[PDB]
RNA sequence: AGAACACUCGUGUAGAGCAUAAGGACUAAAGAGUGCCUGAGUGUGAGCACUACUGCUUGCAUGAGGGGAAACCCGGGCCUAG
RNA sequence: AGUUACGGCCAUAUCUACUGAAAAACACCGGAUCCCGUCCGAUCUCCGAAGUUAAGCCAAUAAGAGCCAUGCGAGUAUUAAGGUGGGCGACUACUUGAGAAAGCGUGGUGCUGUAGUUU
């Protein structure tokens, strides 16, 4: 086969949301437990006042993790949800999500003041030659050739954790 | 009723042309000027400092002093009946070299030739005048290929 | 939605080439190039300094009507001539090039034997000489790239100004700065001479033998080791400021015009789509 | 977790913003962030708006002046009123 | 003859699909010890050559969209001067002069300056 143009992973994405107080402390510790990374903290974007939330109030954290330590984290989750996804979960650029109701399913030991929280996971598959889009000096748009199908995001999946993608 | 700021009125002036917004090309400040020369103003409205008064804007003048980043030009003025000079400060993003001298110009390096043949051979030089057209020529014609023409078209 | 209607294309501006290339500020050119009107006959030479994956290039340049005129040039590819085997993009391949390209110039002014060469050792501006003419002048073009502590466009800039040239400069850039006690030129001369290297040389040989082979391959084909490389630099440097290289020919590469692609003619491009039509029917 | 919560990928000539009328101006910015500073210095000339008051433009000299690697810029507020 | 570095005029150069490419370059690419900067060596900064023409850059193709030119529209629309011209007016004919636009047809699809490198 041809090298260069074959899948790997460039990101995976982690937010947890609790809109409030001593609560958002209480989630960045367990994030920079299960990588080794101080989170963001991240601002409301509009004032709702249903939902609790006030405008440039604090609301969620997230971090981005990259390299081998994504690896296990997502073996480590795909685990939880039993290798079993549905069509809705893809996108038309090559990437896809899934979500979890109890952090305590990735290992960590639970200590009753902490609580529990669920999480967002969410991941972008890429091929060689990206740096094009994102360098300053000769900026440019990629070719079809290199992108992502919805079709290979797919049979990436399948081949490489023998899940089920259900119609 | 209107009133009488320094930006009175210009809406359609101090405008940009379609498809020509930003800031000026690289020539506009590559370009020499000594004093002399004749210089005509047109105003780019994306310079906000050594803007002059919009009576100025599209008329030309003599370079009197030039200066690091702008140039002090002449002109003339009718108020109260009476002819006054005027000394407008002006950047030189806001001027471009004028092409009214151009023909004068050549006129002077044809002059420049004869004057000094009319020392050594002549007396007096033939000057080189321009004439204006005079009246219309003297024409022979063949005489076949005749075309004939008529009130065909009735225009109902 | 934006690009669904004729009109976006119909009111569209396009910006300048080079910006669309990505290869000008148009904003920093206009305040390094425009003209002062009362200080005619000056004529400010920009040194240039570009960073290609393969080598650095130093131009002085002239900025002119119509376009700007090169007066000189170096390429750190170019000191293959003095026996450079290895790292042509290092640190002190960048100080090698603008050191290269004052001499070259210095000498097509003849001021070449009045300032003589410096090998960093203070990190002074260049003052003329009294009684003789003027030193060459020049300022600094460092186009896309960041300014930083350590960046190898300041290596060359230090390179052309121990070679003669006068460059204003700040020793903030320079490693060896501290941000309120006297400079610590030691640090800067062994960065010159390529001390970062060989400790890193050293280092990889204790950790892992498997990665040293990886990362430093072509440096065993030539045998070096970390030990020779002051010498190595000190050839190098000296070297440059006694030679000079050959002379370039020149050739008619003309006949590789063979390869220029034509475009076609009115006439087929016609019968091509006639074709096309009773192929469909 | 809903019409409307946070995070991403692709398109995106301004459809946004620019405290305060209306017009003009602005895109690797003049908009949004981040760093440092108090030039919202000191003497003394020449001019523009129908030009007194007022507002602005610009010259030369100085500061044990500022910001920036530097070219450059700064004696209030992007320009036209307070 | 191309490329590459720095440019000039700023779409004949734009935007969308496809396809080609000897040499040398230009790139993607392999790491983070240091200088430097990030939630994140992705970007920026540094140290490298195991791979690859797939991408970008360059070039071709398309009864392509858009841009540029020219012919026609057309002596048409409008307009300066004039008369004891006409009309209840609204407005309009004539005499000596000046003179368009949109649409629609046809052709184009970057040109050049200084230096460096490659048969």
């Amino acid at each position: 086969e041809n090298p260069m143009n074959k899948i790997k992973i460039q990101k995976l994405c982690l937010n947890i949301c609790t809109g409030g107080g001593e609560i958002l402390n209480k989630a960045s510790k367990v994030l920079e437990q299960l990588t080794g990374q101080k989170p963001r903290l991240s601002k409301s974007r509009l004032t709702i006042r249903s939902f609790g939330i006030r405008r440039n109030e604090k609301i969620a954290c997230h971090v981005t993790v990259r390299g081998e330590k994504a690896m296990e984290i997502l073996e480590k989750g795909i685990k939880i949800k039993e290798y079993e996804l549905i069509d809705s979960n893809f996108s038309t650029q090559g990437s896809f999500g899934f979500g979890i109701k109890e952090h305590i399913d990735m290992g960590i030991k639970y200590e009753p003041d902490v609580g529990i929280f669920g999480m967002n996971f969410y991941v972008v598959l890429e091929k060689p030659g990206i740096r094009v889009s994102k360098r300053k000096r000769v900026k440019s748009r990629v070719g079809n050739k290199q992108r992502v199908t919805k079709d290979e995001a797919k049979n990436w999946f399948v081949k490489k954790y023998e899940g089920i993608v259900l119609g | 009723v209107s009133s009488h700021g320094y930006r009175r009125q210009t809406r359609n002036l101090f405008s940009q042309a379609f498809r020509k917004h930003g800031m000026p090309n690289t020539s506009t400040y590559l370009t020499q000027y000594a004093v002399g020369e004749y210089v005509d103003i047109k105003v780019n409205p994306a310079i906000h400092k050594g803007m002059p008064h919009k009576y100025y804007h599209g008329r030309t003048g003599i370079i009197k002093e030039v200066n690091r980043g702008s140039v002090i030009v002449l002109f003339n003025r009718i108020l109260a009946n009476k002819t006054v000079e005027r000394k407008v400060i002006v950047g030189i993003e806001h001027i471009r070299k004028s092409k009214c001298q151009d023909e004068y110009l050549k006129r002077l390096e044809i002059n420049k030739k004869i004057i000094e043949e009319a020392e050594k051979k002549g007396e007096v030089p033939v000057l080189f005048k321009r004439q204006p057209k005079g009246p219309k020529p003297a024409v022979e014609m063949l005489m076949n290929n005749i075309i004939e023409l008529s009130y065909d078209k009735v225009e109902s | 939605d934006n690009k669904s209607k004729k009109s976006y294309f119909q009111r569209f501006q396009t910006k300048k080439r080079r910006r669309r290339l990505c290869k000008t500020n148009y904003r920093r050119r206009t305040k390094l190039i425009k003209l002062d009107q009362k200080n005619v006959g000056e004529d400010k030479s920009r040194l240039v300094v570009r960073i290609t994956n393969s080598k650095v290039i130093c131009q002085v340049v002239k900025s002119h009507l119509g376009g700007d005129m090169v007066v000189a040039q170096a390429t750190s590819a170019e000191l293959k001539e003095f026996g450079l085997k290895v790292g042509f993009t290092n640190y002190s391949a960048a100080y090698a090039t603008g050191l290269l390209c004052a001499r070259k110039i210095l000498r097509m002014e003849k001021l070449d034997n009045i300032y003589k060469p410096k090998f960093c050792t203070d990190v002074d501006v260049v003052e003329d000489i009294e009684g003789e003419k003027n030193a060459y002048r020049c300022y600094l073009d460092i186009g896309l790239s960041r300014n930083s502590k350590g960046a190898k466009v300041f290596a060359a800039m230090k390179g052309a100004s121990d070679g003669g040239i006068k460059i204003p400069y700040s020793p903030k850039i320079f490693p060896g700065y501290n941000k309120d006690e006297e400079f610590d030129q030691q640090k800067l001369r062994d960065r010159i001479f390529g001390k970062e290297v060989a400790n890193y040389m050293q280092l990889l040989k204790k950790e892992d033998e498997t990665k040293f082979k990886k990362q430093f391959s072509e440096y065993i084909k030539q045998n070096i080791n970390a030990e020779d490389l002051e010498k190595m630099y000190e050839n190098l440097f000296n070297s440059i400021v006694t030679k000079e290289i050959s002379k370039k020919e020149k050739k008619d590469y003309s006949a590789l015009k063979k390869y220029k692609v034509m475009k076609l003619t009115k006439e087929e491009r016609d019968a091509r789509v006639q074709q096309k039509l009773v192929e469909n029917n």
